[PDB]
């Protein structure tokens, strides 16, 4: 904050190890797919000051969303298909099925 | 450490008594003092309590107005006054103090009031 | 009096900063704890809380003194002002003491110079549960706890042999699941400042289902023998069924949606959720059973008339299946 | 106002026996009952304060043991000298006390 | 509320109330923050907790608490019993009209599914069951019988007229007996335990 | 109107007495009630006469508006 690149400067000690215990986290949503140490300078109006960047690239999983969301709207949609194979004379039943289905 | 009372008195009904219980060994201003009184072969019979730090007093129902409890700081003593006394409270009268449990830890010597004619 | 000669006399030419034995020998320190309340396990965050009391106890040959009483009995006065370990807790998401009249410590210096710390701790520790199983599920998650600062060369933690020790266990804020027994270990863990030895302590826990089972088990079963009676109706009134097939997906939908919540968002099938997706199979499976008998029933009736009979015996013989082989599977583990 | 009932009214014992004096509350007196000692012509003495707890100077044959209603003052070996009153008083609230039990050599 | 001396044992420090026990903790008048129980007293007591260090004395303070039944009344009792008298409403429908009384039926129970789940949220995720747990499942019980009973007599139309007839005549009655023996047992066991 | 009541009953504290708000819930959930009352009541007698049926509705067009009316300005005249 207050030492400008002139009074300080920062660097990752190693490189390349200098964060560890990154590929052992356990997220129950996502997954660490990759991560990256930065240096760089930034600069403001009152000085250019030094900055380190650890970024980390999270991928969300799939294997919730699919049966918590994608499935029921899927079998909607083929409860509401079902109604073709009703004859045009039953008109409650296909009426129902499909309003309900668009209510769902 | 050691609660010392008056000797017995011999009153005639409808007159004030006043009995006094002197504290050597400590300071009543820390505890609570008790008055208790106790009829031939019968039990003990809660009269009222005073806290001598602050001056508040408490009495039992069936003795509001009849008796009164005082204290003095300046010589350790605590003092009961019966206000106007029958031919029934001819009863032995004991000085306490609270003690560790809330109970009655030390107790005096008693003074045996008899009121006849 | 004495006591104030011996405690000034003890902090004159002290060093807090400084370990005992700094260039001679690692510390021993013995640690105790007293379990008042395992919290509730919430595995949301993958978390839970805890209430201990912790006591540690080591000897500095600084406060040695010579008197004919053997041990000072002091407040958290003095904790400040002699050194006490930088313990902290490693699986900790958020931890604090307690301040509450004055701050919860214990200080106890002995003829020897033996020192005794305690103090009082709220934790809220963290551990991966992993949620298989669940809620026919058993956990064994840690509270671990090391030397911040001070490698294995300069403080060395150890067990008592009275070491853990749980109170009541009636009092604890265990709703789902229920304390079974513990167990102590040591280790040595590489960090990139140096050798740390870890002390951790493992509550094992088997979840109860007593909660899951009026929350999911018994709405979910009840809305699948609800679907089982639409069977039982004629086969004429079609608004009817289809009525029956569309109300129970929905109860079926809500049931499943109000019954994820409990766990967090994980992405792998537990035990809870193929129970919730097989019910909603089997009832998707009733109502387009149902729409291939309205189909049949105009193309052959030959065909269509032994699909009711055939249904009200095939579905709860394999709901009751289903049940034995998933039940006995899940209560194995 | 919280009555002490206690029992019996009068009893008789031999030397050597253990004996058991019961105090039963009106309302609730947690473990503020005392059992006091009164020997006769004599002020009494405090012999057990609080639910058991025994009073400094006082043998290791007298015990208490208390409740939110019932409380028991139990002698082990009884000697010669505990012919005498035992009075139970609460001190919950306003104090009073029970009604006595004399304790008599037969 | 149990408050005792930390670092100091029994030898060092001991606490007592300042005036008499029961007049000790007072509670304010309008000192009430409560909105689901009612206060009804206090209740103090002192002992000795036997730790690892020492033996302390801990001074305890009971509040003792009532809960007030007029939210879970209106919240659940209401609706449960309103809607098996719904479910129950059914029974006085021709026989002949099937998908009225099916659509009856299967909407009570879906009220009853919905009243159960936001029922369940309110209290903590508890391991047992308690009374409304009780009250709910057996007035889904009732519902449920309603509707299979329904079911059964549906069934019974067409073959055999006048066992459908009986068997809806008699359960047209016998529910709301039933109901009601349940009710009074199951509040005379819980308001006067 | 059981959703409607549950939805928002669930905002406030868990209070006994009963609301201005339930009040009205609880209005409208009898007068709900009620009218579906009164439909089992006409199809009771549906299969009898037509006459007593029809008279029942009509009677219901006429007469529920006018009560739901009488009860809403009792409503919104006592509580203001
Ligand atoms: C960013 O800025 C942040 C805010 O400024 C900052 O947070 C602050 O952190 C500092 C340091 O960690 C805190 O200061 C310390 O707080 C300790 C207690 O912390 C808990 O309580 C505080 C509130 O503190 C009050 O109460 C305690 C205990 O009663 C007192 O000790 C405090 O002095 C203070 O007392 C007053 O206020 C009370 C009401 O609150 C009154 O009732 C009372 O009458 C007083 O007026 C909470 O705020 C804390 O919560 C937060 O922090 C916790 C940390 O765990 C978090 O987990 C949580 O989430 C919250 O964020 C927490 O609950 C104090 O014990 C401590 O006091 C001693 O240590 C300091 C430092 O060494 C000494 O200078 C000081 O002299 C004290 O030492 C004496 O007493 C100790 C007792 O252990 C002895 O060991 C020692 O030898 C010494 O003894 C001597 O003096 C005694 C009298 O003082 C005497 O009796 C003895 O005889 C002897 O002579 C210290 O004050 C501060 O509270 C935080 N502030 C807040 C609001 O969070 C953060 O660190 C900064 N971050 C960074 C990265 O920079
Ligand atoms: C996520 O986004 C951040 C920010 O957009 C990414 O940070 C960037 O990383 C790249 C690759 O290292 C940097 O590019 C490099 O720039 C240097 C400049 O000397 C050049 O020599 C290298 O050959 C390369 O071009 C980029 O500057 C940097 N951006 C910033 C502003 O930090 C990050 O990589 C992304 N993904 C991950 C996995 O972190
Ligand atoms: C806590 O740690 C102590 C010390 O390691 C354990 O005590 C040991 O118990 C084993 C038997 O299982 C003995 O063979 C050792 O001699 C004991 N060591 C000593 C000196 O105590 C204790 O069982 C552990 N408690 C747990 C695991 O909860």
């Amino acid at each position: 904050y207050g030492y400008t690149t002139d009074d300080i400067e920062f660097y990752w000690r190693g490189d390349d190890n200098a964060v560890t215990g990154v590929t052992k986290i356990e997220l129950p949503q996502f997954s660490i797919v990759d991560y990256k140490l930065i240096t760089k300078k930034v600069v403001f109006s009152t000085g250019s000051y030094p900055r380190l960047s650890l970024s980390f690239k999270l991928k969300r999983n799939i294997g919730y969303f699919i049966l918590q969301t994608y499935m029921p709207s899927i079998l909607i949609t083929i409860l509401s298909w079902v109604s073709f194979w009703i004859n045009y004379d039953a008109s409650a039943a296909r009426v129902a099925l499909g309003i309900t289905t668009v209510l769902t | 450490v050691q609660l010392q009372q008056s000797g017995a008195e011999l009153v005639k009904p409808g007159a004030s008594v006043k009995l006094s219980c002197t504290a050597s060994g400590f300071n009543i201003k820390d505890t609570y003092m008790y008055w208790v009184k106790q009829r031939p072969e019968q039990g003990l019979e809660w009269i009222g309590r005073i806290d001598p730090a602050n001056g508040d007093t408490k009495y039992d129902p069936k003795f509001q107005g009849k008796a009164t409890i005082t204290t003095d700081t300046f010589s350790n003593t605590a003092y009961l006054q019966l206000s106007s006394l029958t031919s029934e409270d001819t009863a032995v009268y004991y000085c306490a103090r609270k003690g560790l449990r809330w109970a009655m830890d030390y107790w005096g010597q008693g003074t045996s009031v008899t009121v006849s004619t | 009096g004495d006591v104030t000669v011996i405690l000034n006399n003890l902090l004159e030419g002290y060093d807090n900063k400084l370990r005992p034995d700094i260039g001679v020998k690692p510390t021993l320190i013995h640690t105790d704890m007293y379990v008042n309340s395992i919290g509730p396990v919430n595995a949301i965050n993958m978390e839970y809380t805890i209430d201990i009391f912790f006591a540690q106890t080591w000897y500095d040959r600084r406060l040695k003194f010579n008197s004919t009483i053997k041990v000072l009995r002091l407040n958290s006065n003095m904790v400040g002002k002699i050194w006490i370990p930088d313990t902290f807790f490693r699986n900790s998401k958020k931890a604090d003491a307690h301040w509450i009249t004055t701050p919860n410590r214990m200080l106890r210096i002995w003829n020897d110079g033996r020192v005794l710390y305690t103090l009082r701790l709220t934790i809220d520790a963290e551990c991966q549960l992993q949620l298989h199983n669940f809620p026919m599920d058993e956990h064994s998650c840690p509270l671990e706890f090391s030397s911040y600062g001070y490698p294995r060369e300069e403080i060395v933690y150890q067990w008592k042999r009275s070491s853990v020790e749980v109170g009541d266990t009636r009092s604890w804020r265990l709703y789902q699941f229920s304390f079974v027994g513990l167990r102590n270990t040591t280790e040595v863990v590489k960090t990139t400042s140096g050798d740390y030895v870890v002390m951790s302590v493992y509550f094992d826990l088997s979840r109860r289902m007593g909660y899951f089972t009026i929350q999911t088990y018994i709405p979910c079963t009840l809305i699948v023998v609800l679907s089982w009676v639409s069977f039982w109706i004629n086969k004429d009134a079609v608004p009817a069924r289809t009525s029956l097939g569309i109300t129970t997906v929905l109860t079926m939908t809500t049931l499943s949606t109000i019954a994820r919540k409990s766990l967090p968002k994980v992405s792998y099938v537990t035990a809870m959720d193929l129970f919730v997706s097989v019910c909603f199979i089997f009832v998707f499976s009733a109502l387009v059973e149902y729409g291939t008998l309205h189909y049949f029933v105009s193309s052959q009736p030959a065909r269509a008339a032994k699909m009711d009979s055939y249904a009200r015996i095939f579905f709860p013989t394999a709901f009751c299946l289903f049940n034995l082989v998933y039940w006995v599977s899940y209560l194995y583990l | 106002n919280i009555v002490m009932t206690q029992s019996p009214k009068s009893m008789s014992m031999s030397v050597g026996e253990r004996v058991t004096l019961s105090c039963k509350a009106s309302e609730y007196v947690g473990t503020y009952v005392s059992w006091y000692q009164q020997k006769p012509e004599q002020s009494p003495k405090l012999l057990i304060y609080g639910a058991s707890n025994r009073y400094t100077g006082v043998p290791d044959r007298f015990t208490g043991s208390g409740s939110a209603t019932d409380f028991t003052l139990t002698i082990g070996s009884v000697q010669a000298e505990d012919l005498a009153d035992y009075h139970c008083g609460q001190s919950y609230s306003y104090p009073t006390f029970g009604a006595g039990t004399k304790l008599e050599l037969k | 509320l149990k408050f005792g001396s930390y670092a100091y044992t029994r030898a060092e420090v001991v606490y007592e109330w300042t005036r008499e026990p029961a007049r000790s903790v007072v509670v304010a008048e309008d000192g009430s923050r409560l909105n689901q129980y009612d206060l009804l007293g206090q209740t103090v007591d002192s002992g000795i907790v036997q730790s690892s260090t020492g033996e302390y004395v801990v001074m305890t303070t009971h509040f003792h608490l009532k809960r007030k039944i007029g939210y879970f009344v209106i919240q659940t009792y209401l609706p449960c019993i309103m809607t098996v008298i719904l479910s129950q409403v059914s029974f006085w429908l021709n026989r002949e009209s099937v998908p009225a009384r099916t659509v009856f039926g299967v909407t009570t129970v879906l009220t009853m599914t919905t009243l159960s789940i936001s029922a369940r949220n309110s209290l903590p995720k508890v391991a047992y069951a308690t009374a409304m747990d009780w009250f709910i499942a057996v007035c889904y019980a009732f519902v449920f019988s309603a509707l299979i009973e329904f079911a059964t007599v549906n069934y019974f139309t067409k073959s055999q007229p006048a066992r459908a007839a009986k068997i809806d005549r008699l359960s047209r009655i016998a529910f709301p007996l039933l109901f009601g023996i349940f009710n009074l047992v199951y509040w005379a066991t819980y308001l006067n335990r | 109107m059981t959703t409607i009541n549950t939805h928002l009953r669930e905002t406030l504290p868990k209070i006994p007495y009963v609301k201005a708000i339930d009040m009205y819930l609880m209005g409208c959930f009898v007068f709900v009630f009620m009218a579906l009352l009164e439909y089992a009541l006409v199809n009771y007698i549906f299969f009898s006469q037509p006459a007593r049926a029809a008279a029942i509705d009509r009677w219901s067009r006429i007469f529920f508006p006018v009560v739901f009316s009488f009860f809403n300005i009792v409503y919104w005249l006592y509580y203001v």
